[PDB]
């Protein structure tokens, strides 16, 4: 099955970096949240996430 | 703030939407502690794709 999934970071800023996908600190920040999920889903089942978008809150 | 947005794929089976939301609430405190992300308004849903 398929599950969308929104939640806020309340410590960090959105910022003008985080509204360009080319730049370093969004791709660090997209790569890293990455790696969280497959941490927290660490299970045969959890094949893997979307492409992720960034948003201010 | 930051508001992260995603889709999720799991192979087909038991796992269903309070499965997926549970175990990333449950994880907030790992989060915070590991991965210095202070994670708030989760909201999940089943989508068709």
């Amino acid at each position: 099955s398929f599950f969308f999934l929104s939640f806020h970071i309340s410590n960090l800023q959105f910022n003008s970096s985080l509204e360009d996908p080319s730049t370093d600190y969004y791709q660090e920040l997209q790569r890293d949240i990455s790696e969280m999920f497959l941490q927290i889903y660490k299970q045969g089942g959890f094949l893997g996430l979307s492409n992720i978008k960034f948003r201010p809150g | 703030s930051v508001v992260v947005q995603l889709t999720m794929a799991f192979r087909e089976g038991t796992i269903n939407v309070h499965d997926v939301e549970t175990q990333f609430n449950q994880y907030k405190t790992e989060a915070a502690s590991r991965y210095n992300l202070t994670i708030s308004d989760v909201s999940v849903s089943d989508v068709p794709f």
